[PDB]
């Protein structure tokens, strides 16, 4: 997993389409973004680091 | 110099691709997958994604016919054109169909492929929701 | 000409034949010509298929399932053994007797070795000529071994690789070409200390040009 | 016959051996289909010979390969029907040009060489 | 020309050859479907 | 062109030649040196040349 | 050329002065007559045409071979001409009667190199079966067989003065200098990077130019 | 230039070929010029090479910057 | 040669045999093309082989005419052809003065549709009004049995006389 | 009885049908069907249906 994360950090520049939805709070529409799990793990590790 | 290849694509694009390739003979000896990479500057991503840069895009990708297609249909189109362009070179380098008969015989099929790719989707019937089930249906067992 | 087929077509043809056979068996069972298939039971499958009855008399159940397994195994074995006897048969007559299709052209390779005093190399060359069914002759002279081998193209390619790599004073092919018909008989050796006797033996079959080329090659090797 | 320009055209006997070798190379993954792949292999200097078909309406689309072969010292041969060549290559679609590639310690070596010799015996 | 069908073993011309293959292995359950 | 043909002939008949391969790089044009020649060349041998 | 057209060009003009047409098959060989007027053209149309300088017409379209005539070899006096086909057959036709005299049978592959001896009695025909048959015109039989190389012999020609030595060239990137009689080889001209397609000797016999398949011409002279 | 002005035995084919080789010759010499300009301007601005990948754009940029 | 068609007559559920009627494509190429499109059919209405298969004879005048082949309405008022509606007459050189000839039944000029009328006798008044689509080369006994079928009001047969199968022979 | 006999007869008839070669050329199939005496097209059937009909006719005869 760490090797894949490093490879994606070093080389990956193009990514898959991320979905968008909107939570309705009856005062504003909060965006919620759907990202692929493969990129999600890399982004989560990057955020933690 | 290259009547058929000038027929297939723009004259300016034809001149640019022969210039970068090194000659009519030099371009005719190149594989089709390489001609479309001619004049592909390594545009640096300025924080944007690689797709915004549009990499692996050559002078054929920026030609007149290729730029007249929707972006999702662009890259594929380029490849097709490149292949046919190669054929034109492989004819023009041997000085055949100087009137351009091979040029028309390739451009018409290029237009046909573009029409097929851009054709309206066919009529597809919707599946009615299956009726509720009752009784028993035999389902096998095993591993 | 025979035409091949892509792997996709091979897979589709095999799948269609297998499905045809399965449908055939199933509809044979439908019409009563065939008894319904029995479950295939092994040792692991025993307590799942015959669990309610193996407690009645386990040893009989073990015997029955082992009998079924042995029946399947022995059904597989009979055909294999019969067709392996078929292997012996052909290998000795239809799987090893080819002759390389030597009917319209005989490849003739004549080589000139410098030192061939060992009888083991001559015996190995005679065994390779008799096993590959390649005709020819061998002439011995003073630091001269003219070995001519006429036969098929695959036999000549095997003999050249055996004489150039599998046999060790140097061996070089003096004349490798094609001929209309055969000129030499069976693989035999002839010792000729004089060049006139070897030239007459080569001209008895019309192959004196090979002996002349070997003498010219020996003169060119002794000159330079 | 149909293609009088194909000077190095193989006879009926040679075509069978050629297609058998092409199929065997495809089994060993030693074959590259299509003119572009043949050109790529020739430029890489990994091919040994090229088997091309003499039936193609823009025939010159293959004519670049022989000259490049003379540049890279690689034998080339012509075949009658492109469909048969494609079937030998393992592709149902017609193929007009294919190349055979070198592998280290390949079992096909001798057969390759044999066919190579035939091509040199076919040239003039 | 004349070619032998690898699935049928009959002398068939090469002009229809590829087509002879396409409708040669056509699965009858496709007709059923 | 004859030089390239001879070079190609020399590479075909005398592989694993570091000096010949390095000089063949210099025969090859700049767009075709790094893309194809050097990779197969490094695969062939790791000579100091 | 391979298009079937014969181009008669001058020694100064870069353009061909005469364009002799009439052949659709690939013209294999074209050799002028020893008298200087006629010219025999052998193509792959299983025939051999004869042209002239003052006529420029088909003098004799002598067919007869089962395959295409590869090489033609006229006599030193011009009375006979030996045309060799691609079906291992060679017909020695008469230039004064119009009939074949000798059938040069015995070869296996197609005959590529054929040249009559300047003495007027011998004739050497080289085929692609790595052999070369030297026959006698007076004895009407094959005098000897010369396996000079192991490839297809495409060039076989003796000396134009007396014919004491014969240069045999094959596709094995080497030439052999044999001899008029026993044809014992004297010189092995190696060093060619490709197959020896054509070869020729000088009128004096001091330099031999042999072209190869590596697009180069190599001369061999006495040192 | 003379061949172009003629249409405005030395056939046009050799002129076309020599022009289509001149394009590669001038491209290579322009690559040499761009390399030299990069080497010189690395003292002034050692980062514009990565920022501006195109050679001609690099030359125009250093011309407008100095 | 002229295209030959075949139609199995089924009167009352009983097969009276097949009727081989060859269409004259020389004098009527449009009627022969319409008969070839209605015999088997490839795609007429949303990919369906609609034609003369399954139609019935709606008018049977004894020793006068046997008209039918209406696949739209079934009573003889249906008009359909390969030219997307009614088409004009091909030629007036063919006459209905011979029994067994099947002409394009219509209600007037340029109204020839899927309705075909086999003349059971020589009708001089039908010459020029309708063009003969073809002639029955075989199966005249089935046409004579269908023409002698009992017909009720407005020449409507009380027994179902339909075509079970139709195609090209 | 007759039921087993007839169903078995149809069984081997179908088995014979699966093992009969019919050309893929539509023109040759049309000519063969015309020679057999049957109409080429059965109520606008498809070419595959025509080939199947020819195969069954050959099986019966």
């Amino acid at each position: 997993a760490l090797s894949r994360i490093k490879r994606h950090l070093l080389t990956q520049r193009a990514f898959k389409e991320v979905g968008i939805e909107f939570m309705d709070l009856y005062s504003h529409l909060v965006p919620v973004y759907d990202v692929e799990p493969l990129e999600k793990i890399t982004d989560a590790y990057l955020d933690q680091y | 110099i290259a009547p058929n290849l000038s027929i297939i694509i723009g004259a300016s694009t034809a001149a640019k691709i022969m210039g970068v390739a090194g000659g009519l003979t030099n371009l005719s000896k190149m594989p089709a997958c390489n001609i479309m990479l001619l004049g592909a500057q390594r545009k640096t991503l300025s924080g944007f994604s690689s797709t915004s840069v549009l990499p692996h895009t050559g002078y054929i990708y920026h030609s007149d016919i290729v730029q007249s297609l929707p972006p999702d249909l662009r890259r594929k189109a380029a490849r097709l054109v490149a292949a046919k362009c190669t054929l034109a070179a492989r004819v023009d380098s041997f000085h055949e169909s100087t009137e351009g008969k091979v040029g028309y015989e390739l451009k018409d099929e290029i237009e046909r492929k573009f029409d097929k790719w851009q054709e309206p989707p066919p009529v597809k019937q919707v599946k009615p929701l299956p009726a509720p089930l009752d009784g028993q249906r035999k389902k096998r067992g095993g591993r | 000409l025979g035409v091949y087929l892509t792997k996709k077509e091979q897979k589709k043809l095999r799948r269609q034949t297998r499905r045809e056979a399965q449908k055939e068996l199933q509809e044979k069972v439908r019409l009563g010509l065939m008894p319904p298939p029995e479950p295939k039971v092994r040792i692991s499958n025993l307590m799942r298929v015959l669990g309610t009855e193996a407690v009645q008399d386990p040893t009989k159940v073990e015997a029955h399932v082992r009998a079924q397994m042995a029946k399947r195994q022995k059904a597989h074995e009979e055909a294999n053994a019969a067709r392996k006897l078929t292997a012996e048969q052909r290998k000795v007559k239809k799987i090893k007797k080819l002759k390389e299709d030597i009917s319209q052209g005989v490849h003739i390779s004549v080589y000139r070795v410098r030192n061939l005093s060992n009888p083991a190399k001559k015996f190995k060359i005679e065994a390779n000529a008799g096993q590959l069914y390649l005709t020819g002759v061998v002439v011995l002279h003073k630091d001269v071994n003219v070995v001519v081998v006429e036969g098929g193209p695959k036999a000549q390619k095997k003999f050249k690789r055996l004489m150039l790599h599998r046999i060790k004073n140097k061996c070089v092919l003096v004349w490798e070409g094609t001929a209309k018909d055969r000129s030499f008989g069976e693989m035999k050796f002839k010792q000729c200390p004089t060049e006139n006797m070897a030239r007459e033996h080569f001209k008895k079959h019309g192959a004196e040009h090979y002996w002349d080329l070997a003498l010219s090659e020996s003169v060119l090797e002794s000159t330079d | 016959d149909v293609n009088p320009k194909a000077y190095p055209l193989a006879d009926a006997h040679l075509t069978k051996k050629l297609l058998d070798l092409v199929q065997q190379s495809c089994n060993y993954k030693q074959l590259r289909k299509g003119a572009n792949e043949a050109t790529k292999t020739l430029n890489r200097g990994i091919s040994e010979f090229i088997v091309m078909a003499a039936d193609a309406e823009p025939l010159e689309i293959i004519l670049h390969l022989p000259l490049l072969c003379e540049d890279k010292n690689v034998p080339y041969v012509f075949v009658r029907s492109k469909q048969a060549l494609g079937r030998a290559c393992g592709v149902s679609r017609p193929v007009i040009a294919c190349s055979v590639t070198i592998k280290e310690g390949s079992q096909l070596k001798q057969q390759i060489q044999s066919i190579q010799q035939s091509i040199e015996r076919l040239l003039v | 020309e004349y070619l032998v069908s690898p699935i049928t073993g009959e002398k068939i011309p090469a002009s229809k050859m590829q087509e002879h293959m396409r409708i040669g292995l056509l699965d009858p359950r496709w007709l059923e479907q | 062109n004859i030089a390239n043909t001879l070079m190609a002939k020399a590479l075909q008949e005398c592989p694993n030649s570091g000096i010949l391969w390095s000089e063949a790089i210099f025969l090859e044009a700049r767009p075709q040196r790094r893309t194809k020649s050097v990779d197969a060349l490094k695969k062939c041998e790791h000579d100091p040349h | 050329a391979a298009d079937g057209s014969v181009k008669l060009w001058s020694l100064d003009s870069d353009e061909p002065v005469a364009d002799i047409e009439g052949h659709t098959v690939r013209v294999a060989r074209v050799m002028w007559h020893p008298s200087g007027r006629f010219l025999g053209t052998t193509c792959y149309d299983r025939s051999w045409r004869l042209w002239d300088l003052e006529a420029q017409e088909e003098i004799l379209h002598q067919e007869g071979h089962s395959m295409g005539v590869y090489d033609i070899a006229f006599h030193q006096d011009g009375s006979l001409a030996g045309t060799g086909g691609l079906d291992a057959f060679g017909r020695v036709w008469d230039l004064r009667t119009g009939r074949c005299i000798m059938f040069l049978e015995g070869h296996l592959k197609e005959i590529y190199g054929i040249n009559f001896s300047p003495n007027g009695y011998h004739i050497a025909t080289g085929s692609g079966d790595n052999t070369c048959k030297v026959w006698d015109l007076r004895q009407r039989r094959c005098v000897y067989t010369i396996p000079a190389h192991q490839n297809l012999v495409t060039g076989v020609k003796f000396e134009p003065i007396h014919g004491n030595f014969l240069l045999t060239g094959a596709y094995d990137n080497t030439a052999k200098i044999w001899t008029h009689p026993g044809w014992s080889p004297l010189k092995t001209l190696a060093g060619h990077e490709g197959k020896v397609m054509g070869l020729d000797i000088s009128s004096d016999g001091q330099l031999i130019a042999t072209c190869s398949y590596d697009r180069t011409f190599k001369l061999w002279m006495a040192e | 230039k003379q061949a172009k002005a003629s249409e405005v035995a030395a056939p046009e084919y050799r002129v076309i070929v020599d022009a289509n080789n001149l394009t590669v010759e001038i491209e290579n010499e322009l690559n040499i010029i761009h390399k030299f300009i990069r080497d010189k301007y690395s003292k002034r601005f050692p980062e514009l090479e990565s920022l501006v990948p195109n050679a001609l754009d690099y030359i125009r940029t250093v011309k407008e910057l100095g | 040669v002229n295209p030959v068609v075949f139609f199995d007559v089924s009167i009352g559920g009983q097969e009276v045999g097949r009727m081989k009627i060859e269409l004259f494509a020389d004098v009527v190429p449009k009627t022969a093309e319409n008969f070839r499109q209605f015999c088997t059919g490839e795609f007429r209405k949303d990919g369906v082989p609609i034609g003369y298969k399954g139609s019935t004879f709606h008018r049977v005048i004894k020793d006068f005419m046997i008209q039918g082949g209406d696949f739209v309405n079934g009573d003889g008022t249906g008009v359909a052809s390969i030219y997307r509606g009614p088409f004009a007459d091909e030629n007036f050189k063919l006459r209905h003065s011979a029994p067994g000839l099947l002409s394009m039944a219509n209600s007037g000029p340029s109204t020839n549709g899927c309705q075909f009328f086999i003349t059971c006798s020589k009708c001089d008044w039908l010459d020029g009004k309708h063009v003969v689509f073809g002639k029955i080369i075989d199966g005249l006994l089935v046409m004579r049995k269908i023409e002698n079928v009992p017909t009720g009001p407005n020449n409507k047969p009380k027994l179902p006389v339909v075509i079970s199968q139709c195609g090209e022979m | 009885s007759e039921r087993q006999a007839e169903v078995l007869a149809e069984f081997e008839r179908r088995k014979r049908a699966r093992q009969i070669n019919v050309s893929t050329d539509d023109s040759e199939v049309k000519a063969c069907l015309r020679a057999l005496g049957e109409p080429i097209t059965l109520f606008g059937e498809g070419p595959a249906e025509r080939r199947e009909r020819l195969r069954n006719i050959l099986s019966v005869v």
